[PDB]
DNA sequence: ATTTAGCTGTATAAACATTGTGTTATTGGCGTTATTAAGGTAACTTGCTTAT
DNA sequence: TACCTTAATAACGCCAATAACACAATGTTTATACAGCTAAAT
């Protein structure tokens, strides 16, 4: 029940938010901090590439954000981030995979300090262009999932991931090309959610 | 109700899907992509994915989640372990095979044009198999008490490699314990071709 | 199981806390005793 | 100052809590009996009815 | 406008396992008190 985390990492922040929703016992460990060099070395021995965030348990150790989220869902009977219906679950999984490949990889590449200006500009432009389409698809999927079950009291992981991507876009200082007041108000409401605030502060 | 699957010849994932359907024991219609008209073949998928599967109201062209969707749709004996810890470990093992298997098959298939280059790849592959030899021993199909989806994934690689003229049983290292057992399952034994021959072909 | 897809069993709930594996049944019994009081019980009695 | 009344403290007590343990119960499974379908049968009768 | 047979289909019986009841039992929780302490009193 220990999760290895690195500050300034989008995947690690998302995993921490998922644990906070669970409110489970999470012993966050920072690989970057020199306070725990020995623990980071133990993480390197356990994990070949030392991928972060890495969830560590006595029975097993797992790597990769999607695998970690699925394992957390199996471990906890707390409100689910996945739909009761299998077709809906498959669609949500495909949407999450597409969002991770299109935006998460670009964010990781931009994170490096050796970035070139042309590559950074092209990545930012592509992210701004696809952000509206991704948000529209997520809203449509959320509405379809809600129609099947009313008052399910189930939180959708994809909406949380979109909110985290928007927060990172704000932190990078990138500009969002939306002329719609409704979209801006909805994004602000998602940013104003109380559970999200605990990880952000 | 009625379910049909579209498959491409010599595709490892297509073979994996066929094996999963055979284990599920659900009757299905199998259609070769090549036989279909080319414009018609393009119409089903604009990108063009040979292994998708066919349903009246839904279509999936994603191989990564396709096996998981097939398992969830059918409540027949599962291909995933009941124990939560084993289920978590199996997914990580599947990710490990999927993340870096392009060099094993794609590079040899197209990159190794030279006969020596194919031979150079073969020696490295044999050494990697020997390193894997010091691994799970006596497992029925893998690190599980029951048949698992991951065992189905290995079958597709074994048939594809055999088609590549790289057959190892006693020369593949000490992995012979489970290789013979895997062929035992009826669904797995569908890789390749007086009354018996005709009845089998029917 | 309210808004819960799997209607999880006692073992799953005990694992969720990571403790109180048998304590969950006692907690559920205490909750049922508290809800069985007349102030809440009387209002819900009409439906049954 | 002195104590007195005030305050409930926390141990304890009691109640709960947790653990454990028993019980049982039901799914699965197997076989089982109800049921059932089809095949087969070959003197002879070889353009109909059916109708305000 | 027959039969049935055998066989088979489908019901049904029986039996594991078992999740859940159930109690147990404590160690906790709770409440308790009554008590030496404290606030106020004086
Ligand atoms: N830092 C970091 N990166 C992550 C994490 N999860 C996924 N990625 C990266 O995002 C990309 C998408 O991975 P997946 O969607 O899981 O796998 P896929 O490539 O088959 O789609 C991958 O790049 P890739 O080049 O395909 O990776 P690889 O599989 O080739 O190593 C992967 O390395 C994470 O938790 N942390
Ligand atoms: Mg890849």
């Amino acid at each position: 029940m220990l999760l290895y985390t690195k500050k300034d990492d989008i995947y690690s922040d998302i995993v921490r938010m998922i644990l906070l929703i669970k409110g489970a016992n999470a012993k966050i460990v920072d690989v970057s901090k020199e306070e725990n060099s020995k623990h980071l070395e133990e993480l390197n021995i356990i994990t070949p590439n030392g991928n972060i965030p890495t969830l560590s348990t006595d029975d097993f150790a797992v790597y990769r954000l999607s695998v970690i989220i699925e394992a957390i869902e199996d471990l906890y009977p707390f409100p689910p981030m996945f739909p009761v219906f299998p077709k809906q679950r498959a669609n949500a999984r495909i949407l999450l995979e597409y969002v991770n490949k299109t935006f998460l990889q670009n964010i990781i590449k931009l994170q490096s300090p050796d970035l070139d200006e042309k590559q950074a500009n092209e990545i930012k432009m592509l992210m701004q262009r696809d952000i509206i389409s991704t948000y529209k698809k997520i809203v449509s999927e959320r509405e379809v999932n809600a129609e099947s079950n009313p008052d399910a009291q189930n939180i959708n992981v994809l909406t949380l991931i979109i909110t985290f991507v928007f927060y990172y876009f704000i932190k990078l200082k990138i500009s969002i090309p939306t002329k719609d007041k409704n979209i801006i108000k909805e994004i602000k409401e998602l940013l104003s959610e109380p559970n999200f605030i605990k990880t952000i502060k | 109700m009625k379910v049909t699957l579209y498959t491409t010849k010599y595709c490892p994932y297509s073979l994996r899907a066929r094996i999963a359907l055979a284990e599920k024991k659900m009757s299905t219609d199998i259609v070769e992509a090549g036989d279909l008209e080319p414009a018609m073949i393009k119409k089903i998928t604009p990108n063009g994915v040979f292994p998708v599967l066919m349903e009246k109201d839904y279509s999936i062209n994603n191989r990564k989640a396709l096996l998981i969707y097939i398992d969830e749709r059918f409540p027949a004996p599962s291909l995933l372990p009941n124990v939560v810890n084993e289920r978590i470990k199996i997914r990580l093992s599947l990710d490990k095979i999927d993340n870096e298997w392009y060099p094993v098959l794609d590079q040899i298939r197209k990159h190794r044009s030279d006969q020596k280059m194919l031979e150079s790849m073969f020696k490295d592959l044999k050494e990697s198999l020997l390193a894997m030899e010091k691994a799970f021993t006596g497992s029925e199909f893998f690190i599980s008490s029951g048949f698992t989806l991951a065992d189905c994934y290995i079958a597709a690689l074994i048939i594809c490699l055999e088609a590549e003229g790289f057959i190892i049983d006693d020369e593949y290292g000490a992995i012979y314990e489970y290789k013979k057992r895997l062929f035992a399952r009826d669904s797995v034994k569908k890789a390749n071709i007086l009354l018996k021959t005709l009845r089998t072909h029917r | 199981g309210i808004g819960m897809n799997t209607d999880h069993t006692l073992e799953e709930v005990g694992k969720q806390f990571n403790v109180t594996r048998e304590r969950i049944r006692q907690i559920e019994a205490k909750a049922l005793r508290k809800l069985k009081h007349p102030s809440r019980s009387a209002f819900l009695k009409t439906f049954l």
